[PDB]
């Protein structure tokens, strides 16, 4: 097995600047005069595609901006100008010989100026206080950088346990990330407290973005 | 155009047996090298199995953690490749790629989940704002809570709204998969018109279409 | 045109 190790693990390029990534073999993948060392792209939600081939030689249509370099063991690629669309994770892949491996990955992200979130609370609907449970959910859309914190109260005091955090992928045309945050409780203590509350601490503000409701209202 | 469909994922207990196909067309079949690559959070991208030409006597090579356990082959005559898989283990849990000329070209990719938890098709609750509302746009939600396994697919209005949708990766609360997904429309849009949250789970054959309704006391 | 192999096949 040819172990390939990639570095850094996550990156963050202006628009229009350099972004390098490393990729370090653990024996050289040159077989002949060629380095057969690859590089992919994989956006979220999709296969990886094939960008460069032969360590420096660009697959069809891949843009100019794409270009690898380095031989034997040690590669680069990279990205220059880097495009909001170029927000993905690349994969080093060694076909060398069987078996064929792939490096770690390696996240591109693209730095933007500074984002407030746009944030949504939500009750529970009625159709899941009839099932049993209540879910009380808040969206933060649209912000940057990727750092949030949230916080959850109920009447006021802080709550922690129930609490699901997930966030997007970096969006590949306003380089920002959105992220959902979900306290999930029994219909019984749902209904024992009054006020619902949603405090979240992001770069931007310096005091919390709040948002809130009543059971009654 | 290459086009690579994958088929045949899904939920398998541990011992069980489980057959990938892999449809392909845009390139001449019968000449090409196919593979498959699998992906899971934990691995990364982990080759599995080679298939050659019939110039290379339809020679196969496997992953080590695979020997003896998959079998791949191919129909020439029906541009398919298969991928028979037995005894799986939690560790074969995975987006199986079928991949076209080494790696040239990937499929979408086939889920493939092995546990010995049974399947549970998700409880699909609307999220309307809170009660009266405001602003010039105006957020709607859909949560999709306590199914198994992944992956279950999520549009609104039927694909229509793309632009102000954020779907939010699934997350595991007690055993299960929960998913939330936000969209945003300007204020004219709702309530007057309709927008309802398509959520289908195709392991437990489960297709939901939520109507999100305004909140009346 | 690609090779029997692929661009990412092995030499």
């Amino acid at each position: 097995d040819i172990v390939l190790t990639q570095s850094p693990a996550s990156l963050a390029v202006s628009l229009g600047q350099r972004a390098t990534i490393s990729c370090r073999a653990s024996e050289s993948v040159d077989n002949y005069g060629i380095s057969s060392m690859n590089w992919f792209q994989q956006k979220a939600g999709q296969p990886p595609k094939f960008l460069i081939y032969a360590a420096s030689k660009q697959g069809s249509g891949v843009p100019a901006r794409f270009s690898g370099s380095g031989s034997g063991t040690d590669f680069s690629l990279i990205i220059h100008p880097v495009e909001e669309d170029d927000t993905a994770v690349y994969f080093c892949q060694q076909s060398k010989g069987v078996p064929y491996t792939f490096g770690g990955g390696t996240k591109l992200e693209i730095k933007r100026a500074d984002a407030a979130p746009t944030v949504s609370i939500f009750p529970p609907s009625s159709e899941q206080l009839t099932s049993g449970g209540a879910s009380v959910v808040c969206f933060l859309n649209n912000f940057y950088p990727k750092d949030i914190n949230v916080k959850w109260k109920i009447d006021g005091s802080e709550r922690q346990n129930g609490v699901l955090n997930s966030w997007t992928d970096q969006d590949s045309k306003d380089s920002t990330y959105s992220m959902s945050s979900t306290l999930t409780l029994t219909k019984d203590e749902y209904e024992r407290h009054n006020s619902y509350t949603c405090e979240a601490t992001h770069k931007t503000s310096t005091s919390p973005i709040v948002k809130s409701f009543n059971r009654n209202e | 155009e290459v086009k690579l469909e994958e088929s045949g994922g899904g939920l398998v207990q541990p011992g069980g047996s489980m057959k990938l196909s892999c449809a392909a067309s845009g390139f001449t079949f019968s000449d090409a090298w196919m593979d498959w690559v699998r992906q899971s959070p934990e691995k990364g991208l982990e080759w599995v199995a080679e298939i050659r030409n019939k110039v290379n006597n339809h020679a196969t090579n496997y992953a080590e953690s695979v020997k003896g356990r998959f079998t791949i082959s191919r129909d020439d005559s029906r541009s398919v490749v298969y991928l028979q898989m037995n005894n799986l283990k939690p560790e074969d849990t995975g987006i199986y790629y079928c991949t076209g000329l080494t790696f040239d070209y990937w499929g979408q990719g086939t889920t493939l989940t092995v546990s010995s938890a049974k399947t549970t098709a998700p409880s699909v609750y609307p999220l309307a704002p809170v009660c009266g509302g405001t602003g010039s746009s105006v957020t709607l939600g859909c949560l999709v809570k306590g199914y198994f396994p992944e992956p279950v697919t999520l549009t609104w209005n039927s694909g229509s709204l793309s632009s102000g949708v954020h779907t939010f990766p699934a997350l595991l609360l007690s055993g299960l998969y929960t998913l939330s997904s936000s969209v945003t429309v300007t204020s004219n849009t709702w309530p007057s018109q309709t927008i309802t949250c398509n959520v289908a789970h195709p392991a437990s054959s489960t297709k939901v279409d939520k109507k999100i309704e305004p909140r009346g006391p | 045109p690609p090779g029997a192999r692929g661009l990412t096949g092995r030499p």
